[PDB]
């Protein structure tokens, strides 16, 4: 089978990580004890992708739980679903993180790092045919950002020919008052553009604005944001978890979605947006700015590639007509020089609570808006050296901030380059 | 003279068939050798770049201990 | 004698494989366990069906076939399916990790780990043959295994089998069922690499088969099962010449002689009639003249292109079922009188015909009507070049930006192989232009 190995790092990573395992376990018919109580053989067919099989017919998530604070991993064990994970996969620190990337990447993270790799190594070695790795984390903190991207780099050394996948939560001032996050995020993108094959951009600015404006939650919680993150994560992993022809493993997805190796930052989308539709409506909502989990207007760039997953009992002829419709009517926003760059999958099994839904995965040049936002904030403080002593104190040079800034702005230029290109 | 020409024709047929097998075999050998060394070169550079990260990560930790 | 070994590479080749063998078993009266009650020579024989089926002492008739994929899922369905008893386990070869829609992984990286094993199993089939005619290779252009592994296999077969004939049934990619943005790259790469190694290749445009299913069988949104059952019928008509005998049966090699004027011009257009539903075929007898005339409607073609804007270099008609010479001769004389078919000036205006009396068969629970008679036309027309043109254009669009090329470069390929492959396709498009110009 094609196994994926999941890793969740830091507070954010472990919150969205935990909720990912809740949602997909419900879908595959796995209760918290790790037993199958479902009605369909399709739920088990590709269960090996995410779950190991244990003695007594049970199913264990292939998940590695990591943080420099010991507290978050207690709170993971607490909330039902928690006694499903493998006890020795929990790798905890002591000191805590401090929203310091240098701590996570160079000093405190490096000390813990080999204890994580040993668990990764044990999970990987008994895989029949390992696809690669899935990390969930935030880029604003210190552990998930610094130690997460160290983890990524250290896993590439030992598994250079496997796929490296991240769900990377981007910092917004609207969600977090921490001033140092532009540094943490910029340093993290410097790592991701070099060392990941495909990165889903979960943007907290987009998540908050959906919760405040569209969903009308006057004071949104972290749990309100993560209901949207878990919907996305279910949606974008649907093709990996059930049988089908299209983007059915991580490498095939990458080959369809990544035309140039640095340009692997995707812009997920989802309809219907909910809290706790017909196919034409689903199709329209998908390519509309309101439904995107990155704070980017797709009508400000062009799509290099697109994957559209429709879930539920619907007409496949109708889906084909509407996806053709949407490309005809929005032709300008799809680069002419990559033909047939929108792919469409249909999965009979819908998610929990909905009878049909759509998930969107776009490699859009408009994602530059996200990096420009982060780059403007970064440079707001870097031009006057603010809080650099936190990072210099751990041994980093002032030149590593410049190099990180410069590479992220190169990435923006490259998005603009392919935005402006033509067939001629 | 016609019997010598009949002989020459059947030898030509055999020779061209043998040359085709030969060139297919050489062209396929040089392609696979060229591919192997190309792919090893791409992975070597990948890991030699990851090893430069390990040299830099120890320079950062030693620069910390030179603030004591 | 004159045995043919069929090789089914990748998902498309394997699944078209299942439909073909299932169909052959029903045509020859062979059961899912391999027993054939009508065959009184137990253990062997040189009846026409023995070109495609060997025989065990236990009465079992075994396909002369290897199934290869770099991935176990599709062949596992064959291993445990209705026809598992038909195949020896050694004929069904699988790897672990597929080529990920990358020619480079099929040809070089993943493919090289299984190529020597595959030749071994092919050799075991070849060594059972008293007079091996050649090979039939089934594969997609678009997939990484279908493109990349098939190429490697073809190169190696030319080395290990000299000039034994090698025919292709190649699945040409369509947007309605494609699963890869890089399919144009893989199509150009495999066509270039295989061109010198293939004697005759039948392209099957998935868009054409998709339309025929929608238009003629009233199927709303056709699946691979729908497409494959129709493809099987066309493949069955082409191989029918080899698998049956009869006074008016012309062998596939004779059609090949007329179909291939120059080695690189070896891509015949197949047209098939009638493709009709049971509901429409009720109280409707389609005559020889009717089904022959349907071969010149481009809606019934296996490749979307227009022969009315091109020139014929050959026209072959393979009839099966209740068809007699008088009717065929009259029908072709009508085609002549009416014209509607220009040949190039350097080619005789002939129509090479065969007839096998065994009528078409259908698989249970299928869409096709069982008809009394059918025909497959094989033509060599300059219009087939349109298919290359469409694909070469998509190639250029992406390659000018080097889109996706890093996936191929990362597995050891150079940009040189891309531009070399595209130059050969440019040269092929010029060849079809040159052969259509009138002589001085
Ligand atoms: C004025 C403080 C409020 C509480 C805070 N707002 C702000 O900081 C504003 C005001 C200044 C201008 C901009 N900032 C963002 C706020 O509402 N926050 C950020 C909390 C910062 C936390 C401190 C320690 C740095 C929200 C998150 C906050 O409301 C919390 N949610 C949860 C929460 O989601 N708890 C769930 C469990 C959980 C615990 C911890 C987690 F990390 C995640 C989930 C369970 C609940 C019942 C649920 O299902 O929603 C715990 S704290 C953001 C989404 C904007
Ligand atoms: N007609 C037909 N086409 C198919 C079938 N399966 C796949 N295809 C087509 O073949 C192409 C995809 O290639 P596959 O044959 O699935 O790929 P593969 O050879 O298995 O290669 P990898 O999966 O990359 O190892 C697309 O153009 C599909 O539309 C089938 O059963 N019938
Ligand atoms: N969407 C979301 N964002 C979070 C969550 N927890 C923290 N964050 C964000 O993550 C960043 C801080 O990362 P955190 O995970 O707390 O840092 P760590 O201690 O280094 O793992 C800030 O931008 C927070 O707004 C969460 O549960 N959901
Ligand atoms: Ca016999
Ligand atoms: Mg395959």
């Amino acid at each position: 089978m094609r196994e994926i190995v999941h890793i969740q790092a830091g507070q954010c990573g472990n919150q969205i990580g935990a909720k990912f395992w809740e949602v997909i376990s419900d879908e595959h018919g796995i209760d918290p004890t790790g037993s199958y109580h479902g009605d369909s053989d399709l739920q088990l067919e590709r269960i090996n992708v995410y779950y190991n099989e244990a003695t007594g017919n049970k199913y264990v998530p292939r998940a590695i739980l990591v943080d420099l604070e010991p507290g978050t991993m207690d709170s993971v064990r607490s909330g039902p679903f928690g006694q499903i994970f493998r006890p020795d996969n929990f790798v905890f620190g002591q000191s805590g993180a401090g929203n310091n990337w240098a701590k996570g990447h160079y000093t405190e993270g490096a000390e813990l790092v080999d204890s994580v790799l040993d668990v990764v190594r044990k999970e990987s070695e008994s895989c029949d045919c390992l696809q690669g790795f899935q990390l969930t984390h935030s880029l604003g903190g210190g552990t998930g950002s610094g130690m997460g991207t160290l983890l990524i780099s250290k896993i590439r050394e030992e598994y250079p020919d496997r796929i490296m996948n991240t769900f990377s939560v981007m910092p917004s001032p609207k969600v977090s008052d921490t001033v140092v996050e532009p540094y943490n995020a910029t340093l993290s993108v410097h790592q991701l553009v070099e060392n990941t094959d495909e990165t889903y951009c979960i943007d907290n600015e987009a998540l908050y604005d959906i919760c405040f404006r569209t969903l009308k939650l006057t004071t949104p919680t972290y749990g309100d944001l993560n209901h949207l993150v878990s919907a996305t994560m279910s949606g974008v992993t649907t093709c990996l978890r059930f049988p089908g022809q299209l983007n059915a493993d991580l490498r095939k997805l990458a080959v369809n979605m990544v035309p140039f190796p640095r340009l692997h930052f995707f812009m997920p989308g989802f309809a219907p947006l909910t809290s706790r539709l017909t196919v034409p409506e689903l199709t329209q909502q998908m390519f509309d700015s309101k439904n995107m989990m990155a704070a980017c207007d797709p009508r400000h760039g062009r799509y290099l590639t697109v994957a559209a997953i429709f879930r539920g009992r619907m007409s496949m002829k109708e889906v084909d007509e509407q996806m053709l419709n949407v490309q005809n009517k929005n032709s300008s926003y799809f680069v002419e020089w990559i033909p047939n760059n929108v792919k469409t999958a249909v999965c009979d099994i819908p998610p929990r609570g909905l009878k049909m839904s759509a998930t969107f995965i776009g490699n859009s040049t408009a994602i530059q808006e996200l990096f420009k936002r982060i780059s403007e904030q970064f440079t707001a403080m870097f031009r006057r050296k603010a809080f650099l002593h936190w990072y210099t104190g751990e041994g980093m040079d002032e030149m590593e901030f410049t190099e990180a800034e410069s590479n992220m702005n190169d990435l923006v230029s490259e998005y603009q380059q392919y935005q402006d290109a033509t067939a001629d | 003279e016609k019997r010598e020409h009949e002989r020459e024709v059947i030898q030509k047929a055999i020779e061209e068939n043998n040359n085709f097998i030969k060139m297919a075999k050489e062209k396929l050998a040089q392609k696979m050798e060229s591919n192997k060394e190309n792919r090893e070169a791409h992975l070597a550079a990948m890991l030699e770049r990851l090893q430069e990260k390990d040299k830099h990560a120890e320079e950062v930790r030693k620069n910390k201990e030179l603030k004591e | 004698m004159r045995e043919c070994i069929s090789i089914h590479v990748g998902q498309a080749g394997v699944q078209i494989g299942n439909a073909c063998w299932e169909l052959y078993c029903l045509e020859h009266g062979i059961q899912p366990d391999g027993q054939m009650p009508s065959d009184k020579t137990i253990g062997g024989g040189d009846d026409s069906f023995n070109t495609f089926f060997s025989e065990t002492g236990a009465g079992k008739h075994v396909p002369r076939a290897v199934f290869v994929d770099l991935e176990p899922t599709v062949i596992d369905e064959v291993r445990t399916g209705t026809y598992r008893q038909l195949f020896h386990p050694e004929q069904l070869i699988t790897g672990k990790e597929d080529a990920a829609n990358n020619y480079a992984r099929g040809h070089y990286t993943i493919g090289k780990e299984i190529i020597d094993l595959v030749l071994d199993r092919i050799r075991k089939l070849a060594d059972q043959c008293t007079g091996l005619q050649g090979f039939l290779v089934f594969h997609s252009f678009g997939g990484g295994t279908g493109s990349g592994f098939t190429s490697l296999l073809m190169e190696r077969l030319s080395v290990d089998y000299g000039k034994k004939s090698k025919l292709e049934f190649s699945i040409y990619p369509a947007p309605q069922v494609s699963t890869a943005v890089v399919e144009p790259y893989n199509s150009i790469l495999t066509t270039h690499t295989t061109l010198e190694h293939s004697d005759c290749a039948f392209m099957v445009d998935n868009e054409a088969i998709y339309d025929i299913c929608r238009r003629n069988l009233d199927i709303e949104r056709p699946t691979y099962t729908n497409l494959n059952r129709l493809i099987s019928q066309i493949v069955s008509s082409i191989t029918a010449s080899l698998r049956f005998d009869g006074a008016l049966n012309v062998d596939l090699t004779e059609f090949q002689t007329n179909l291939v004027p120059y080695p690189r011009i070896h891509f015949p257009l197949a047209t098939y009639a009638p493709v009709i539903s049971a509901e429409k075929a009720y109280h409707e007898q389609l005559s020889v003249a009717e089904i022959t005339n349907a071969c010149f409607e481009p809606a019934n073609q296996m490749v979307k292109c227009d022969p009315r804007h091109g020139k014929y270099m050959a026209c072959c008609l393979l009839y099966r079922g209740d068809v007699v010479p008088k009717d065929v001769n009259a029908a072709i004389a009508t085609i002549k009188t009416k014209r509607s078919i220009q040949f190039v000036d350097w080619c005789p205006t002939g129509f090479k015909v065969g007839i096998n009396y065994q009528p078409p068969t259908v698989v249970p629970g299928g869409d096709l009507a069982k008809v009394q008679r059918a025909v497959c036309m094989l033509s060599n027309t300059t219009a087939i070049a349109e298919a290359w043109a469409r694909l070469d254009h998509k190639f250029d669009l992406m390659y000018a930006k080097r889109a996706f090329v890093h996936w191929y470069v990362g597995e050891g390929m150079e940009e040189g192989e891309f531009s070399e492959a595209r130059e050969d396709m440019a040269a092929l498009e010029k060849d079809y232009e040159e052969v259509g110009v009138d002589s001085v």
